[PDB]
């Protein structure tokens, strides 16, 4: 009988830190007998290259495919790109649009983005800042410039995260603005009554209460920005990512101060307690050693770099189907009743919203399955249900309880009456 | 006498002398990105994360006549043509950069990567009493 | 054997008694009112409609409505007295496990 | 060495586990739970329950 | 002209027998001359 | 050699899956075509078959 509009949250990661190690400088960092053992193993560094290389490629085609799907079909206006206004039709989305156009600085993110990325340090912007501030300057104690003198580097992705800000930015104004790209072409406020009509409800119970449902999207806005400030669940698989990444290259690092049980751990120690005669076989050790830690490292690689592209095939045909379009799947989108989803940039992937139709109150009310009229008829109804009053058989909704006079449009027809078909010899229609 | 920390590493010294506390700091064992097209006299380098005048005094005692500091690093061997756009680049350097060969200065340009654009009409926003403006085909 | 060297399998989470009781209430709620597996359609009422989607005149779905009910004891007779001489989807359950 | 090479194949044992079971669930959503129009998805072409 | 109903079956693998492994009790049981030279690899053993 | 077998088993298995979905519900005459019945709606097809 009442009901309302909810939301809900949605994380999909879709991209991973970029690495790239060295076979050099990992195993010998400057000791000239070091590299000579290391030249009969020339062709198993080629393969480690080869492997690392080969990762980033796949993150570098899988970002494009977001972007595209992003700029797939896109029309905006001219006189658009200029700062203009917010809030169309009563409904404040001003915290989901950035710079309108490039006619800001440098930084063009979404007010609701900004409460992600302060809260993620190690982002792509973090990496460039962290690497610049640590050639001398006051403190270059952190274990992030360590890794690099060692032969452990993350490069940046291809696409910055201001270019991806401005591609999720053009896909919400194509839904709130003619030539309205985003939704076959239909405007916004009307849009929004097609989806819930389709799931039972009456379409005239939709105009006199647009208040309500214009408050509606401003509540659960508001709403899901307020939960910014605890831990949720989005949050806690972002969080999840840079602390998984940071902990393997860690633990890489920490196969350099193992002995691996030949003298020692260290190489500069080795040439100076032994003799060449006896030192090849102890450097021998340390380098077979080192080279089965980046053997399983780069293993490990493939098989993380598999699911990231399961997970970011479901963010494509997601975008696709319940962003840029209304997709007639069900269950699919969000859960049971879905209206409209949007899409915002995320640390590592995407942020999708979801709003649902939630009732409230409920009424029992006898209903009938289907029934005849005379003269072997028959008719059944549609997304509803045939209830009597006052002696008087009606249509009503099958979301909303709004009686109905029975007409043509609402049911179908049929050529004969059925077991458990009630008689009922007084409808007229023609 | 001696600093350390969890994992093993020396991060101070106190010295037997007069008493002048210091502490250690690795140094400097990185590499540099060269761009190398099909066909060309000398490729275009890029130290990540290093400014040129830390390259051209330290690492490198060779004098070059071309240097350029990007967001990325030092550029050498380059040109500064960032409000310039490609959309088909090949040498690709991360954050929205790329490097194009351009034959006849240094014949490699520093410009900007964009793949994707919007395709904008000059119809109006606003509304004209209750009608917009729609481009049917 | 395998224990005492290290290697030992643990159990999930959900046991199977737990996860049978799942998809037994998929099943009636697709039976009995308010029918919340078929869209509040009942049972027998909704076959119509799967079969006129590909094109049939509803008179006679109306009128052999008890041919359609016997047709469906048939098909999960076949389905259980096919599990006891070679079943086609078992021969891939043992694989799982070998 | 051995340990490491049954750790790397059932990372991708369970890879095709995980994109089997994504199917499982579509199965569920949408020809258990309901009657999607897609065709030639649930079974092989006709269609019912 | 004539139809009837048929019935068919189909499965699909959701898990998976869920293995634990450890290095004290794979490489060498109850050794003490083992396990101190097991130990010294480290990080090798818990990636496992 | 084990695991090169169950590589080359999955690449076999998948091999059926695709020519099973080409020839899914697919009916034929008598009279056939390629070479004698084709062009058809001033379209030409040839190229295709
Ligand atoms: C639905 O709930 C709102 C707020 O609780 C209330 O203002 C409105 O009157 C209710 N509608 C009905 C039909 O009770
Ligand atoms: C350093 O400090 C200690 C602390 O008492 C002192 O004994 C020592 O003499 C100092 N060093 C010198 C060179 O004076
Ligand atoms: C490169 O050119 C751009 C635009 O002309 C300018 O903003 C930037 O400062 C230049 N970089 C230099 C001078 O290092
Ligand atoms: C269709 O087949 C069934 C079973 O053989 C039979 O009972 C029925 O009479 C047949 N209907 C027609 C119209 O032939
Ligand atoms: C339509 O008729 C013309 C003239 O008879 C014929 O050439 C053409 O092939 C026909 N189109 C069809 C059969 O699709």
């Amino acid at each position: 009988t009442n009901f309302t509009i909810a939301g809900h949250e949605e994380f999909i990661q879709t991209s991973s830190p970029k690495v790239t190690i060295d076979c050099s400088a990992f195993v010998c960092s400057n000791y000239a007998a070091c590299h000579d053992l290391l030249s009969e193993y020339g062709t198993f560094c080629d393969n480690i290259n080869s492997i690392l290389n080969e990762v980033n490629d796949l993150l570098d085609i899988t970002q494009l495919q977001v972007a595209n799907a992003l700029m797939q079909g896109v029309t905006l206006s001219s006189n658009l790109n200029t700062n203009l206004h917010s809030d169309v039709d009563n409904i404040d989305f001003k915290s989901l649009l950035g710079c309108l156009g490039s006619q800001c600085g440098s930084s063009s993110r979404s007010p609701l983005e900004d409460l992600l990325f302060n809260k993620v340090k190690l982002s792509d912007v973090g990496f460039v800042e962290a690497y610049n501030n640590c050639t001398g300057g006051s403190e270059i104690r952190d274990l992030l410039c360590v890794q690099s003198f060692n032969g452990i580097k993350v490069l940046p992705p291809i696409l910055s995260e201001t270019q991806i800000s401005g591609y999720t930015t053009a896909a919400t104004v194509a839904a709130m603005f003619p030539p309205w790209s985003a939704a076959a072409g239909v405007p916004f406020p009307l849009n929004v009554q097609y989806r819930i009509n389709g799931l039972g409800v009456t379409m005239d119970v939709l105009n006199k209460n647009q208040k309500l449902i214009a408050n509606a999207f401003n509540k659960a806005l508001l709403s899901i920005q307020n939960g910014f400030t605890a831990t949720p669940s989005a949050l806690a698989k972002i969080q999840s990512v840079v602390n998984a990444n940071a902990q393997a290259l860690n633990s890489l690092l920490q196969q350099l101060f193992n002995k691996f049980g030949a003298i020692s751990s260290s190489l500069q120690e080795i040439l100076s307690r032994l003799d060449p005669p006896e030192a090849q076989v102890q450097i021998d050790r340390l380098i077979n050693g080192r080279l089965t830690a980046l053997n399983a490292y780069v293993s490990q690689q493939l098989s993380d770099i598999t699911l990231i592209k399961a997970g970011a095939s479901r963010a494509i045909e997601k975008v696709n189907e319940c962003v840029k379009s209304q997709s007639p799947r069900i269950n699919f989108c969000g859960n049971g009743n879905h209206i409209l989803s949007l899409v915002q940039n995320a640390p590592y992937g995407l942020l999708f919203i979801h709003f649902s139709y939630k009732p409230t109150s409920f009424k029992t009310v006898l209903v009938s399955p289907g029934l005849c009229l005379s003269g072997d008829r028959g008719i059944a109804p549609k997304q509803g249900y045939f209830i009597k009053q006052n002696d008087s058989w009606m249509f009503t909704g099958s979301s909303y309880y709004y009686p109905e006079p029975i007409s043509d449009k609402n049911v179908v027809f049929m050529n004969s009456c059925s077991v458990n078909f009630t008689k009922a010899p007084f409808i007229y229609l023609n | 006498n001696l600093l350390y920390d969890s994992n093993g590493n020396i991060i101070g010294f106190k010295d037997f002398l007069t008493n002048k506390t210091y502490t250690i700091l690795p140094c400097y064992s990185g590499r540099v990105s060269a761009a190398f097209y099909q066909n060309s006299s000398s490729p275009a380098l890029l130290y990540r994360n290093l400014k040129c005048s830390y390259v051209l005094n330290n690492i490198s005692f060779i004098s070059q006549p071309f240097y350029f500091d990007s967001y990325l690093g030092c550029v050498l061997n380059a040109v500064n043509l960032t409000s310039y756009s490609v959309s088909s680049c090949d040498l690709r350097m991360g954050s929205g950069f790329c490097i194009d060969y351009a034959l006849p200065s240094s014949p490699y340009r520093f410009v900007t990567f964009e793949p994707f654009n919007v395709s904008f009409v000059n119809d109006s926003v606003e509304t004209v009493g209750g009608l917009f403006e729609i481009q049917i085909p």
